[PDB]
């Protein structure tokens, strides 16, 4: 059986809107073009009408499908449907764009107003220039405050203005800790238990890698990284731990000890999601460009939840990654428009790629004696990729429903390379392994349909081999620490939430983070506003319009 | 040891019985005089601070200050101005500075002392003495006034300090500011092709010359010709950049009037037979055989040159330079198919070029080759064995392009020619050995 | 004088393959210079190149040794536009695909900018040159205009399931059956135009099988092309030790 | 009389919410500290009960007053209100921070989601490269295109993905020009019609500049700016003015002329709001550090409005340009937090400032015979920086009120030297000059009061006087090109607004703009929707939650 | 470097990566390392290069020849000409092989070049990378 039955039954023998597809079965190779026009589709339909009445209303003409190249309107083949991976959800690709779709929004916010800061060095300031002792205690009140005062409220001075809380529900600080005792003493509604979150054995080897060392997972309003950009996080945040300082230890409101607290909030000990990039791409830190793909495999959290099945685990990795860094980062700040919906939908719906990557695992598993038993050698990589790219090709020939969804060969090369990639990193928990295994796909993929990707697809796709294991200044680096301003990755769909599934393959199942056990534990929280551990339930839910988690609205400070 | 002969742009030998170490960026003394000549020199538009003022266009992007016009006869009073910056930007009397009038004293040539650039991080001297000393000197020579001194510093360094470059300014150079950098050691690399082009007058052997040079020069201090690396990179260089052995002139001569892209990687494969570089592997039933190569440095300096040969034969038999990205893309791709041996730069030309061939033709960014540099986001992949194709097939337009070098360049493209050895710069490499 | 071999394998792909790659192609139909010049939409037919910038010969050219050498096309010497044709290809055995059209071209005519996409591929060259290249193209079995069209825009179909008459969609219906034989009566970005250009009757689906140079599992399946497998293999595995370490 | 007459009253003498204030005289020396506390203040306790709730809601402790320092809430002396300087509206200091405020995250909205962008190299590509012919036809069809696709839909190809323009109603472009032919034959509702928009004078001055050039006004959503950042507006124009040119001129779908088009949006014929600022601060193109005190000023309509009270104009630029670049920029971006609400309502409450710079104006205007008669000298300088500085300081000795509101050394700093270096530049139509007058008066008032300011507010003061007329690399510029990143300017509070205002002096009622043409005439728009013309205005609608403008929300997709 | 790895502390600001430690006994090899260096650092034998071990073979300090800063645009060539050469010769000296090259490179260079520095790399000077610079001529201003 294959996985996308169901899907491609949904899509194209069953109608959807008014498309008239009836019957029929996936494997037919002919269709019907009844050239309806986008009136066969509710979702359009509610647009059109919603741009004739802006057209009207404000004097200057906007949306209209009638103004497509031509006069000839999208619709002379029928428009389809997805469903969301894994699920029964059913939506148009209208409801997957990010500006459309508010957890796809939340998701992004979410991690760009987090950072997580260090305790220990801002304890030992107070100790050293002050002598003051820190305890549970004096612990317990400052997260207290902390949290009144992190949304921008007041603790020292009168008179003041403060943001209204009404508007900055979603902000707070946790704290998590390696310090079993201090876990224990620290009043509960501010901890992030890593054993109440992780299975024992990813507990254990959290707790190893951080010591007694803690934490705090911090997380500024929604409101205001809107109104602001990454780079404002970290400032945010040691504001208000530098006033809670004050406050919580009976310091001078502004002594050269504040100083020394204030370096250490945001830079000594200070953990942001990632740092600046270049001047072409000109940003500060906490904006996607500069997210490190094991960062990203790390926020993402259903290897918490399901280490049971790390070929999940990589596919819901794949859909947030592949969702923030084609959809908002390179279809949004790195260009715009339209943008680049359906070059990440492969990612998380019809359950093409879940297909294949199911088949791949399941081929290195038994071919090496058991999941993650290979070798990471070339013959182990070749074998992998090439079996796993036929199978996938294959699938596409067999059936060409598969085919006309994944229409785009962009598409059909990253469904190919993260099954490849994917089952290759699983296979011998190795990220190295992973892209070399992605780049053969490539290039077997190219010679036999003769064809790859969108004319620019390919750039980090020729250079891909060669710099897997180049040491040369900007070529060399460990799987898990590139990302998205990696050089030759610096531009192109398709790629960046496929190579954060592969870093994520080869930890899945076996290990409790991939690079950071800091940005992986900040993350463990049913209070944060997007589902980390459950991305593609998120943006089915929001694409239905029934997702109720969304933050930073001025409704409360505004007419109805 | 590695033994080469060094051809002129026309084919002439030069030198015969050259090693490669003695064309490295780290020992020819012509190198040395380009790069550091390049690091000291900046081009003052003086007619251009003359309109900048008349005209109250301060900062540029649209941009004019009412009320702040002021008529200064700057042109007119070259020649003194000339004198005191040249008095100004030298350290002793002496020294190696260079103050010279061009086109009737509208431009300055200025290449500040070797010390000021020695005894400094980078080579910003040559932007900001001038500027200080094109400054002071025009509110001495026409006595300004405290109150309208502003007014001149921003007409001569644009919207500098708000900006981090000279934005609206009039002084300027063919190096990008350090902090545009990519990435370590891409300063020398952030030379845009239609600058490159001009210096060299649009000789197109002289103008894959400079770039190649510079390429390579970053490729060293971007730490990447060390050990293992360093005969790799002089191979390449050498038969990229400074025709060696007469291969990238001699096989573009003998192809130039019915030869295609495939023409050129024939002629790279068949050479590469004849000269032991590639031999015959593996026999399939089909009759196809695969290459083995007995020296990686080689064949890659090989198919290097041919990249460079087809450029100039298919970009210059549509005299225009859009071709060199699909060039660079299936010289590679063909050799590799026709060979089984990999192209060149082991995929990273070929990767430059896919993605350059889609941001020289689609909406997203880019623009025509002549935007392009080895610092350019799109174009960097490459160790420096791509961007001179690009420059030398910018030179070969006959005026095709809108962002010319006319267009983008004529400020510094006019001010750099006028330096000998970087308009000419295989003659100075080859008279340095 | 060196003989190339081009490709590896010995299916019928890799031999279609090849014949594109040397020009073997067969010629399956006339196209007439007037009818091709409407279908591609750039100057009325017949009418006198323009230019985008004067004759070399009013204007000559800069000294430079490469210019002395390489003789330009007779686009470049009359300063013709720069212009193109783009064709789209579907994957159900349509004869040609994107890649190895972008070959026929670089091997096969001088002064040419191939551009290779998966549901597209463009040559721009001068626009008299690049009319003797779109000829060829069109004339030859590398085209078949059921499973192929000219489509400057509005490419999607390659990947979409054919028509019930055996056609590749068009969003634009630039051409179509009628008759038996395929016509056109747009250019390639959708204007109409004043004739309906005849293409000629498409391949049979055997003969599509026949002649293609894609791999399809119900026809000639990629997997069963060993030697083409192992030579991206090889080219994978020394691209990948070289990176390391540039060392035979 | 003194202007702030009303609003003393209003704030001292009128009880606000139940904070028994009633009676005495605004002149009187001593006051009543009733220790109501938060209470007093229906604001205040709408914070506390909204407070309340999430830290029932989530479980975890949010806004509590009675977390202030010692457990000793705010309200120990009486809080009380603002006036919006110039009207009768009349909130507190809590309706006018950002985060509460929606005009004023619209204000910046509006700014970073815009830019200009040339026609004339873009249709010299098409006429060149392909030998289009472009007409006012040709033109009008590529507008109406284009007004559809900007906001996200598609033209060339088929079953995409679009924006819902819904959520996308306040994206849109017109085009200006000084070509007077093509402004009568482009369809008028793209229009901003220069003759229309202006006083003929000033109609004049900026045909003069422009020559016969025509542009583009481009406004990209307010959802899109709030999920990125300032350096994806141009991208985002620059996708759509491609795909328009595409459709509109028949080009292949992605040839080499679209390529230089595309250079020409993206770089040849884009003006930004501002380019890139360092490291340390790193941000890209149309972020607040960039923006220019000229292109501030510019982008403010007041002077075309009612350039017969420059007065009026220099304080309305004061108030939009001090609450993006204090409030927004130095206290969001920047910082965080509580922030600087009340560094920069000095600005646009209470009619304080506004009172000084009138009386300085008209101190000047005498002296040197007519309103900006005066010459730009030192002696020039002196006097008016002196006498302004002497009156505006002996107000806030007689009017304790006024002491008591300003109650921050830095606010009477901001306000003093708004007052002498505005008055200084309108007299003197020279930026650098109110410069000059801005630091006589800081000195002055150290020396007057033995405080100026916070710990750091004087340090571009004391490095002002030297280098307003410095000719160093990083110290000489002409003011109107100064910004938020001029070096000694880059950090404090207090000083980038008021600036602006003085810049804005030096050519309000005199010229049509100060530095950029082209940003002058994109804002001159009723369709924006921030009204730059009357800032003020906004923002007091906007602390009643009466305005009606907000942009950007997420409701149409999520529930009730 | 011998810490960076043994700990797969790939990259700083609390990152590790499980199952990537190597154990190499560089600090007790320091000499041949040493010796390693200096030829690749080197242009001419005889040239001005330093590479010393100090402090028990804990570090090294290396001056680059003067020409790999003459004929350079900034100075950065100190900091990636060394780290190349320690890179390559910890690959040679303890024999290290393709597929864990990349987990020694980044212990050498931290992030870069994801990071525009070598953010929890183990090659540092006292001066910062030339993007950070506030404006013209900061370079030499950047020392803390
Ligand atoms: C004008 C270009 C050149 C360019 O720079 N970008 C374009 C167009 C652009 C527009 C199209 C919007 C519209 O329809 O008006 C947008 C959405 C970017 C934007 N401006 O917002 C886009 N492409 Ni394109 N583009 C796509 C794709 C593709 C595929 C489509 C092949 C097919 O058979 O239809 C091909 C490349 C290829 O052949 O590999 C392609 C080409 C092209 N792409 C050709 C137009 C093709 C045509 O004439 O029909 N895109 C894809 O392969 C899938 C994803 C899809 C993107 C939309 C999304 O992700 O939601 C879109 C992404
Ligand atoms: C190339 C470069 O553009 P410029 O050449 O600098 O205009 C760059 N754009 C991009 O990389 C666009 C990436 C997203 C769109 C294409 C995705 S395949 C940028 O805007 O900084
Ligand atoms: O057609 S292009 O490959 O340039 C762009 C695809 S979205
Ligand atoms: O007290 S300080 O001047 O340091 C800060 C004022 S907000
Ligand atoms: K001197
Ligand atoms: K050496
Ligand atoms: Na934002």
């Amino acid at each position: 059986a294959v996985r996308f039955q169901k899907a491609m039954e949904t899509k194209y023998t069953k109608e959807w809107g008014s498309n008239k597809n009836k019957g029929g079965k996936i494997t037919d190779k002919k269709a019907k073009y009844l050239r309806l026009g986008y009136q066969q589709n509710p979702r359009k339909v509610e647009m059109a009408k919603c741009g004739a009445a802006i057209t009207k209303k404000r004097g200057l003409q906007a949306y209209d499908p009638k103004l497509h190249l031509a006069g000839i309107p999208m619709g002379q083949r029928q428009l389809t449907p997805y469903t969301i991976s894994g699920t029964d959800i059913v939506c148009d690709g209208d409801d997957l764009h990010f500006v459309n779709n508010a957890a796809m929004q939340q998701e992004w916010d979410d991690i760009r107003r987090s950072c997580v800061v260090g305790l220990d060095l801002a304890h030992e300031v107070l100790e050293k220039r002050l002598g003051k002792e820190v305890t549970p205690e004096t612990i317990n009140y400052y997260l207290e405050v902390l949290n009144h005062a992190m949304p921008g409220a007041a603790i020292v001075q009168e008179h003041m203005v403060e943001t209204h809380p009404a508007l900055v529900d979603d902000c707070y600080v946790k704290i998590f800790t390696g310090d079993e005792t201090l876990q224990d003493e620290v009043d509960k509604q501010f901890v992030i238990n890593i054993d109440n979150e992780f299975p024992a054995n990813q507990a254990k080897q959290i707790k190893a890698a951080v010591g007694k060392t803690s934490w705090q997972a911090v997380h500024i309003p929604t409101i205001v990284t809107r109104t602001e950009d990454g780079p404002g996080t970290s400032r945010w945040m040691a504001m208000q731990v530098g006033m809670t300082f004050i406050s919580a230890y009976h310091m001078c409101a502004g002594e050269a000890a504040v100083g020394e607290l204030a370096f250490t909030a945001k830079h000594a000990g200070l953990v942001e999601m990632g740092d600046m990039i270049p001047a072409r791409r000109a940003r500060g830190p906490n904006e996607p460009g500069g997210l490190s793909f094991g960062h990203m495999a790390d926020i993402c959290q259903t290897n918490r939840k399901g280490p049971e099945d790390p070929v999940n685990v990589i596919l819901q990795t794949a859909s947030a990654a592949t969702m923030l860094y084609d959809q908002i980062w390179l279809g949004g700040y790195m260009s715009g428009g339209v943008g680049f919906t359906m070059y990440a939908t492969p990612a998380y719906t019809n359950d093409i790629v879940d297909d294949f990557l199911y088949w791949a695992d399941e081929y290195a598993s038994k071919k090496y004696g058991g999941r993650g038993k290979a070798k990471a050698t070339i013959d182990t990589v070749k074998d992998i990729a090439t079996e796993s790219t036929l199978y996938s090709l294959e699938a596409y020939e067999k059936y060409p429903t598969t085919l006309e969804d994944h229409f785009g060969g962009s598409q059909r090369a990253t469904v190919c390379s993260i099954a490849a990639g994917g089952a290759t990193a699983l296979a011998t928990g190795h990220s190295q392994a992973g892209l070399s295994a992605w780049y053969l796909s490539m290039y077997l993929h190219k010679e036999a349909h003769g064809r790859l990707g969108f004319f620019g697809y390919d750039l980090q796709d020729q250079c891909g081999a060669t710099n897997v294991f180049s040491i040369a200044s900007d070529e060399g680096c460990i799987g898990e620490c590139r990302g998205a301003n990696y050089p030759n990755y610096a531009m192109n769909v398709g790629h960046q939430g496929g190579y954060t599934s592969v870093v994520a393959a080869a930890h899945a199942g076996k290990d409790a983070f991939c690079v950071n056990p800091l940005v992986k534990v900040c993350f463990a929280d049913e209070l944060i506003n997007f589902d980390f551990a459950d991305p593609r339930g998120a943006f089915g839910k929001a694409a239905l319009r029934e997702w109720d988690r969304c933050a930073g609205e001025r409704a409360f400070v505004i007419p109805a | 040891a590695d033994t080469i002969d060094l051809y002129s742009d026309r084919g002439a030998k030069l030198k015969s019985g050259v090693d490669i170490n003695d064309i490295s960026p780290m020992r020819n003394a012509a190198i040395k005089s380009i790069v550091t000549g390049i690091k000291r020199t900046a081009a003052v538009d003086l007619a251009g601070i003359e309109k900048t003022l008349a005209t109250s266009a301060i900062g540029g992007k649209g941009r004019k200050i009412p009320g702040r016009e002021m008529k200064l006869d700057i042109v007119k009073n070259a020649a003194a101005i000339q004198k005191a910056v040249t008095e100004m930007v030298q350290v002793d009397s002496g020294d190696d500075t260079v103050v010279k009038a061009l086109n009737g004293g509208k431009q300055l040539i200025v290449q500040v002392p070797s010390v000021r650039i020695d005894v400094a991080a980078e080579y910003v001297s040559s932007l900001t003495c001038t500027a200080s000393a094109v400054t002071q000197a025009l509110v001495s020579q026409f006595n300004i006034g405290m109150f309208d001194a502003p007014t001149v510093k921003s007409a001569v360094w644009g919207q500098y300090p708000q900006t981090l470059d000279m934005v609206g300014g009039n002084v300027k150079s063919i190096v990008e500011i350090p902090q545009k950098d990519e990435g370590f050691g891409y300063t020398l690399r952030n030379v845009m092709a239609n600058h490159l082009a001009a210096v060299c007058k649009k000789n197109a052997m002289n103008t894959a010359a400079l770039c190649s040079i510079l390429e390579n020069t970053g490729v060293f201090e971007m730490g990447d010709a060390i050990g293992n690396q360093t005969r790799h990179r002089l191979l390449a260089f050498s038969h990229q950049g400074l025709n060696a052995n007469n291969m990238v002139y001699g096989t573009t001569k003998a192809l130039g009037k019915t030869g295609t892209i495939g023409s050129a990687v024939h002629a790279c494969v068949e050479k590469a037979i004849a000269d032991k570089v590639i031999s015959a592997d593996k026999k399939f039933a089909s009759g196809y055989t695969t290459y083995k190569t007995n020296d990686v440095g080689k064949w890659n300096a090989y198919c290097a040159a041919g990249t460079l040969v087809a450029t100039l034969i298919n970009c210059g038999a549509q005299r225009a330079p859009q071709a060199v990205s699909s060039v660079l893309l299936y010289f590679q791709d063909l050799i590799e198919k026709e060979t089984s041996l990999p192209g060149c730069d082991f995929g990273k030309v070929q990767g430059a070029a896919v993605g350059f061939s889609f941001f020289s033709h689609s909406i997203y960014g880019g623009g025509g080759p002549g935007v392009f540099n080895g610092n350019h986001v799109v174009t960097r992949h490459s160790k420096g064995l791509a961007v001179p194709c690009v420059a030398a097939a910018v030179a070969l337009d006959a005026g095709v392009q809108v962002y010319s070098p006319e267009k983008t360049s004529g400020l510094v493209g006019d001010v750099f020619s006028a330096v000998d050895e970087f308009r000419e710069p295989i003659k100075a490499v080859a008279g340095a050995v | 004088a060196y003989k190339p071999q081009y490709y590896p394998g010995s299916t019928s792909v890799a031999k279609n393959r090849r014949k594109f790659m040397s020009d073997d192609v067969e010629k399956m139909r006339d196209i007439s210079d007037e009818d091709l010049t409407a279908l591609l939409g750039h100057r009325a037919p017949g009418s006198d190149y323009p230019s985008t910038h004067p004759p070399l010969s009013e204007i000559g050219e800069p000294a430079c040794p490469v210019r002395e050498v390489v003789e330009p096309t007779p686009g470049a010497a009359a300063g013709d536009r720069m212009r193109y044709v783009q064709f789209a290809d579907s994957m159900y055995n349509g004869p040609a695909v994107p890649y190895w059209r972008s070959y026929h071209a670089a091997i096969n005519f001088r002064g040419v900018d191939p551009g290779t996409l998966s549901g597209r591929q463009v040559n721009e060259m001068r626009e008299r040159d690049m009319e003797e290249y779109a000829k060829r193209q069109s004339e030859t079995e590398i085209t078949d205009w059921g499973l192929a069209g000219m489509r400057g825009c509005t490419v999607h179909g390659h990947s979409l399931r054919l028509q019930e008459d055996g056609v590749m969609f068009d969003m634009l219906d630039r051409r179509r059956l009628e008759g038996g034989v395929i016509v056109s009566d747009k250019d390639q970005v959708g204007v109409p135009i004043d004739r309906k250009v005849n293409l000629g009757k498409p391949m049979s689906e055997a003969e599509a099988a026949k002649r293609t140079t894609i791999y399809r599992v119900d026809n000639v399946a990629f997997r069963s092309d060993k030697e083409v497998i192992e030579h991206v293999q090889r080219v994978w595995e020394l691209r990948t030790k070289y990176g390391f370490v540039p060392k035979a």
